[PDB]
RNA sequence: GGUUGCGGCCAUAUCUACCAGAAAGCACCGUUUCCCGUCCGAUCAACUGUAGUUAAGCUGGUAAGAGCCUGACCGAGUAGUGUAGUGGGUGACCAUACGCGAAACUCAGGUGCUGCAAUCU
RNA sequence: GAGAACAGAAAUCUCCAGUAGAACAAAAGGGUAAAAGCCCCCUUGAUUUUGAUUUUCAGUGUGAAUACAAACCAUGAAAGU
RNA sequence: AAGCUCGUAUCAGUUUUAUGAGGUAAAGCGAAUGAUUAGAGGUUCCGGGGUCGAAAUGACCUUGACCUAUUCUCAAACUUUAAAUAUGUAAGAAGUCCUUGUUACUUAAUUGAACGUGGACAUUUGAAUGAAGAGCUUUUAGUGGGCCAUUUUUGGUAAGC
């Protein structure tokens, strides 16, 4: 019984885990920039491993958060690449979902060898309306069980829209 | 090397167990505490006999294991590996120290030397469970184990069923009633508190108001 | 005061005195604190002289105010010097003294046997 | 060697009254203190500033000075064979109004009350506290209360 | 509630619940303590807070003093009261907040006696000023602005209510760096802009900014403004007139009887469900044991 | 009685799972010109009260529910303890006398009370 | 815990749970959750004057600390600190 | 030792009453933390084995560790609870209550705060027991190796240590 329990997309965050800092990262950053239109954010390394050749606070990654119609736009632009085919996995038991795509040129974006080719992790966080209770300052509360996102309920929404796919157990 | 057991018979000091501070304790000479058919069911052994201490002394882990093997051996060699469940209810967490002999008594705080268990008066040391057909045997076993200890300890037949806190009649009532529920080595009982559904999935024989 | 008695049980012997015991105590060993200055009463005039304000003018008046705890018991009692009794004549009746009366001893609260003991010591 | 710091040995004394941690409720900041009031001293481990020394824990004193964030409490400390006057500047967070005189005040008001009634009617003051007097006579009945004769029980073991 | 996350008896037992007004994300105690607490050497003088809260599009302005048994309200003025003085729509706007501030200012001043005296600033030119004390006279009423959990941003309606109370006559110690029109870098305030916000220059500018670019959104947004034949030009005067009306009468008279509380209590107890009897649930579980465990 | 703003005590108030909630109020909710803040008007700022919902928040009720609060000759006058003896015992330890006296356990009951102001079929 | 190209036990991204199981130079013990911890912004109160008070105690000194008085300042819308 | 000022005044190695403070004893552990015996039931795309396996994010046994409800046993530097004995303050005339002056402090405010003037209520004037009284000053001796017993208790196998 839902006249307002209609599943919107909260945000879509794109993430390039460029394993090191430098030119490669400022390039993946410029890609994210002309994929979002918003200045992306850089991520520093938490600790140091040295097998991955990284260092604490190395600024080894970039991401960008996009919400609304623009997010639906890029979401579809990537769904095409993945042929509208996902798996029973890839979905959080909490309702959200995401995929990954190497070959970032499949998103319309041209080649431009002065930047190279890069991969990207796509993560879509979904939520019904009134999710503001958990994110506001005053009276911050928890949404009812029946009202928050579910994994089966989200895959059902995903299939209904774009009829894309489920594909396995 | 091992100092005579008389040097630590009494509880002269406050519990000094292995800890963040002692931290260099030797390994307890007694490591196995359940012997025999410890996987048996409560119904398998209703009879229970205890070896209870009649003093406030300390028992060395050495003597503890020595008596354990003595008793267990007699019991198996005249009863059979799975004819009894021998549990020892005394774990020796007390660490005994010693001052190793060009100096004198200056700063003479010893190093761990051994372990021992502090037993009160009336505290059960050995708890053996069998079926009444074996009482004489297990009793003689505990009697032979007695000789391996310092200080008076007496044997006593339990009024309870095996290793359960219920006297035989109360246990019979509850089980022939339908509130008992077997478990690997022990049993569980039906409570009147909590979830009714989670209380009905368990103990389903009951609620028929009959045996 | 009962707590006081409890606090000193192993050093004293005490009980419930009878009219006879109190009368013989005041008559033979009754002395009054007069300027401290313990004085043998020996005349109702002394009692009247000091316990007169409270309405006590005779040795028997004093005895009555004592036995029947009276509205002036504190004064009537603090006026009497602590009776100096002699060791019991017939003996203590028990082998060891510093054991409660219940444990075949002498200290503690013998309820009425205090009279026999006092009479033997007065 | 030995350690004799200002807060030495106060682990449990200053402990937090388990399941009563965190910020202190505002009633303790709303309470008012006037010179001459009798207050109790209990340190509040949460407020490190202006806390009393361990010796004054559980001690009662009188207020001699009122300031913005604290109160001045006078305490008589026994040093040797004599008592000395010690003045503590304690934060309101470690003070509590004392009820050591509540009984006295209540009894004084009740005393004057029935004293007024006393002079109203034939005067019979009867207003001084007296310790517990011994019980008086009473008659115990056996109607429906016949006695149960009891005897000692033999030795059992129960284990 | 994934079974891998359920809480244990020990967790719940050893768990310490916070204060109710905190569990309800309503009171910032770390702030309440420092606002309420009073200098121990005055010992009865209450610290009066000017609580200003914002319901969804309704302003609340109360003047409270704390009490060991519960905060007592001295004066209360709800922005929904503006119709009386001359404002009908959007009583959430900066000008509405300023209106309520001035309202309570004069209301409390009259409830006290400082009505003729401490009339505040009338010709509001949008200047930065505080209600100064009178030579050889009672000092003005002093209250401290309680914004609750509001996030202090430069130019907010909470500070608009502040400006209203201060202009009304209340003594509210305050700075000017969070008043609309404050230049971030350069240390100069624009009183023309502040006066604008006090009257509606931004809402009025929006009205005539949408009136000739998109009548399709002005259609519904501002619908009432048209439903009552009134454009941007007018706004300054509606507010100014409201100011005169409030300064003339701060009275607060309440709502009419309207189906009195005992009647309300009845028509609501109808929906109020009261707990069941222990014997009731005893039989309610006995019936379940019979209907479930009794072999159907 | 409901509701809100501000509260006092800070679980009888919390946790888990369901179900119900008129009126009003809260709310979620629409918009980005302006003040303001963000990687993102999600948060924060502002505007509208218009376009939309009780789905959630919030309120209440249900559960041999967990937790929590209260009570009891429930255990227990037990454990421990102040005081006494030229008491027992090789000792370890122990019994007795005059007093004080737990915790666990068990069972029973309960699941927020209430201050100020405004508002409501 | 469940989720996202290379990516693996360990890189970065998201959500859910989370009474503190973290962090607060250091020893340990207290204490702390719209903080006392983490990110940020603005600062020099780690300042000036001479007294009282607490601990150690002889109620000497020193060390350390507390609460005021008189200044001049910092921060915040503010009460405040 | 000298005294001195006073004397039913105050005074107390004691009880009672009212009101506090404490973390030892005991207790607890199917409560936190840290130890510790035993099974039983779950769980992996996620430890190693290992039959079928071409493999499987594959089924299956295996042993492991983790989760659940139980189980035996413990703590000077562990603990929800929590004594006994010891311990703080109060039990009036320096009391209680009212009427309403001073100020530079404080209040929105003759608001409060502190100190005062006038007035009302006497020894049942505010528990017990005791008191060869209470309080005050100056100066100076010797001493500053200690040892023993019940009980609590540290080190040590112990000791007339
Ligand atoms: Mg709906
Ligand atoms: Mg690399
Ligand atoms: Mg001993
Ligand atoms: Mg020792
Ligand atoms: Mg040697
Ligand atoms: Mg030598
Ligand atoms: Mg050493
Ligand atoms: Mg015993
Ligand atoms: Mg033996
Ligand atoms: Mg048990
Ligand atoms: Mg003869
Ligand atoms: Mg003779
Ligand atoms: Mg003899
Ligand atoms: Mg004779
Ligand atoms: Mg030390
Ligand atoms: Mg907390
Ligand atoms: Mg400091
Ligand atoms: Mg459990
Ligand atoms: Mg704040
Ligand atoms: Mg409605
Ligand atoms: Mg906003
Ligand atoms: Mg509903
Ligand atoms: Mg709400
Ligand atoms: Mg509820
Ligand atoms: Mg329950
Ligand atoms: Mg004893
Ligand atoms: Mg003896
Ligand atoms: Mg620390
Ligand atoms: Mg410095
Ligand atoms: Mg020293
Ligand atoms: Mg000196
Ligand atoms: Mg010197
Ligand atoms: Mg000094
Ligand atoms: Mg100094
Ligand atoms: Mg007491
Ligand atoms: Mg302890
Ligand atoms: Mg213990
Ligand atoms: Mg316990
Ligand atoms: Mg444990
Ligand atoms: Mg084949
Ligand atoms: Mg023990
Ligand atoms: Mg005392
Ligand atoms: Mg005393
Ligand atoms: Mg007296
Ligand atoms: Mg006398
Ligand atoms: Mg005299
Ligand atoms: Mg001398
Ligand atoms: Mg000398
Ligand atoms: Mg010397
Ligand atoms: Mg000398
Ligand atoms: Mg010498
Ligand atoms: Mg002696
Ligand atoms: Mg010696």
């Amino acid at each position: 019984q839902n006249p307002m329990r209609d599943l919107k997309i909260e945000k879509l965050v794109l993430n390039i885990s460029v394993g090191e800092s430098g030119d490669r990262l400022t390039r993946a950053s410029k890609v994210l920039e002309q994929l979002s239109g918003q200045t992306p954010v850089q991520s520093k390394a938490r600790y140091t491993v040295r097998t991955f050749g990284i260092r604490r606070n190395e600024k080894i990654a970039v991401h960008v958060t996009v919400r609304g119609p623009k997010a639906e736009e890029i979401l579809e632009r990537g769904l095409k690449v993945k042929e509208y085919q996902l798996r029973d996995r890839n979905f959080s038991a909490t309702g959200n979902f995401g995929f990954g795509i190497d070959e970032h040129i499949d998103l319309g974006i041209k080649y431009d060898p002065s930047i190279g080719i890069f991969g990207m992790d796509f993560y879509v966080v979904m939520n019904r309306p009134g999710a503001r209770v958990t994110r506001r300052k005053r009276c911050k509360g928890t949404v009812g069980n029946s009202h928050k996102t579910t994994k089966e309920d989200t895959v059902s929404w995903f299939k209904q829209k774009y009829d894309a796919d489920v594909l396995d157990k | 090397a091992r100092r005579p057991a008389r040097c630590y018979r009494y509880q002269k000091n406050k519990p000094y167990p292995k800890s963040r501070y002692n931290r260099a304790v030797p390994d307890s000479k007694i490591r196995i505490y359940d012997l025999g058919k410890k996987k048996a069911t409560v119904d398998e052994f209703p009879l229970c006999v205890h070896l209870v201490s009649n003093e406030l002394e300390q028992l060395s882990s050495e003597a503890l294991e020595a008596a354990r093997i003595c008793a267990n051996k007699y019991m198996t060699t005249v009863s059979g590996r799975d004819a009894f469940h021998l549990r020892v209810r005394v774990h020796p967490f007390h660490v005994l120290r010693i001052n190793k002999m060009q100096q004198g008594m200056r700063g003479a705080w010893g190093k761990p030397h051994g372990l021992a268990a502090r037993v009160d008066i009336g505290q059960i040391i050995f708890s053996v469970r069998t079926k009444d057909s074996n009482k004489d045997v297990v009793v003689e076993g505990l009697r032979r184990a007695r000789y391996k200890f310092p200080g008076q300890q007496k044997i006593i037949l339990s009024k309870k069923w095996g290793f359960t806190n219920l006297d035989r009649p109360e246990y019979l009532k509850k089980r022939e009633a339908g509130e008992v529920k077997d478990d690997g080595a022990f049993v569980k009982f039906l409570s009147k508190k909590g979830s009714l559904e989670n209380n009905i999935r368990e103990f389903p024989e009951y609620f028929a108001a009959q045996a | 005061t009962l707590e006081l008695l409890k606090l000193i049980e192993p050093y004293v012997a005490y009980g419930y005195p009878s009219y006879s015991t109190i009368r013989q105590l005041v008559y033979k060993r009754g002395f009054g604190k007069i300027n401290k200055q313990r004085v043998p009463l020996s005349d109702n005039a002394i009692i009247e002289a000091n316990l007169g304000k409270y309405g006590i003018l005779s040795i028997d008046d004093l005895i009555h105010e004592i036995i029947t705890v009276g509205p002036h018991f504190k004064q009537a009692n603090n006026f009497l010097w602590p009776f100096k009794l002699s060791n019991p004549s017939g003996g203590w009746g028990v082998p060891r003294k510093f054991k409660h009366f219940i444990q075949g001893g002498s200290f503690g609260n013998r309820e009425e046997f205090i009279n026999k003991l006092v009479k033997s010591m007065n | 060697g030995k350690s004799h710091g200002y807060r030495s040995r106060t682990r449990y004394m200053f402990q937090r009254d388990f399941r009563k941690h965190g910020a202190v409720h505002l009633s303790t900041y709303l309470k008012v203190y006037k010179v001459g009031d009798i207050v109790d001293i209990k340190a509040n481990g949460s407020i490190q500033k202006g806390m009393p020394h361990k010796f004054y824990q559980g001690k009662t004193g009188v207020v001699y000075n009122v300031t913005k964030s604290s109160v001045g409490v006078i305490i008589n400390k026994m040093v040797g064979n004599r008592y000395l006057e010690k003045r503590l500047n304690l934060r309101v967070e470690h003070i509590k109004h004392s009820k050591c005189r509540q009984e006295f005040l209540e009894r004084v008001k009740a005393n004057a009350a029935k004293r007024a009634e006393a002079k109203a009617q034939g005067v019979a003051v009867q207003l001084k506290r007296q310790p517990a007097q011994p019980r008086e006579s009473r008659i115990v009945s056996t109607e429906g209360n016949v006695p149960q004769t009891l005897a000692p029980v033999p030795y059992e073991t129960f284990i | 509630a994934f079974q891998k996350d359920a809480k244990s008896s020990a967790y719940s037992s050893r768990f310490q619940t916070p204060f109710r007004r905190r569990r309800e994300g309503k009171t910032d105690y770390y702030q309440r303590k420092r606002l309420v607490t009073q200098h121990k050497a005055k010992y009865n003088t209450p610290k009066y807070r000017l609580v200003v809260r914002f319901t969804n599009k309704d302003i609340i302005c109360q003047i409270i003093s704390s009490t060991i048994t519960g905060d007592v309200v001295l004066a209360a003025a709800y922005s929904h009261e503006l119709p009386r003085y001359g404002i009908t729509h959007g009583l959430t706007n900066w000008a509405a907040a300023y209106a309520t501030g001035l309202l309570i200012a004069r209301r409390t001043l009259q409830k006290l006696g400082l009505d003729e005296t401490y009339k505040g600033v009338e010709e509001v030119e949008g200047e930065y000023e505080l209600t100064e004390a009178v030579e050889d006279g009672p000092r003005p009423f002093k209250v401290f602005l309680d914004i609750g959990l509001q996030r202090t941003t430069t130019g907010a309606r909470v500070f608009g209510a502040l400006k209203g109370a201060s202009d009304g006559g209340l003594y509210v110690p305050h700075s000017e760096n969070r008043f609309p029109g404050w230049d971030f870098e350069t240390e100069e305030i624009d009183p023309e802009l502040l006066r604008s916000y006090i009257f509606g220059g931004h809402v009025s500018q929006y009205m005539e900014e949408l009136a000739d670019d998109d009548e399709e959104r002005f259609s519904e947004l501002f619908k009432g403004y048209l439903a009552d034949d009134i454009d941007a030009d007018s706004l300054e005067d509606i507010y100014t007139s409201a100011h005169e009306a409030i300064r003339a009468d701060p009275a607060f008279k309440p709502t009419e009887k309207k189906f009195t509380k005992e009647q309300y209590a009845a028509e609501s107890k109808k929906y109020r469900q009261t707990k069941l009897s222990k014997e009731e649930r005893a039989a309610r579980v006995a019936a379940k044991i019979a209907a479930l465990a009794g072999q159907q």
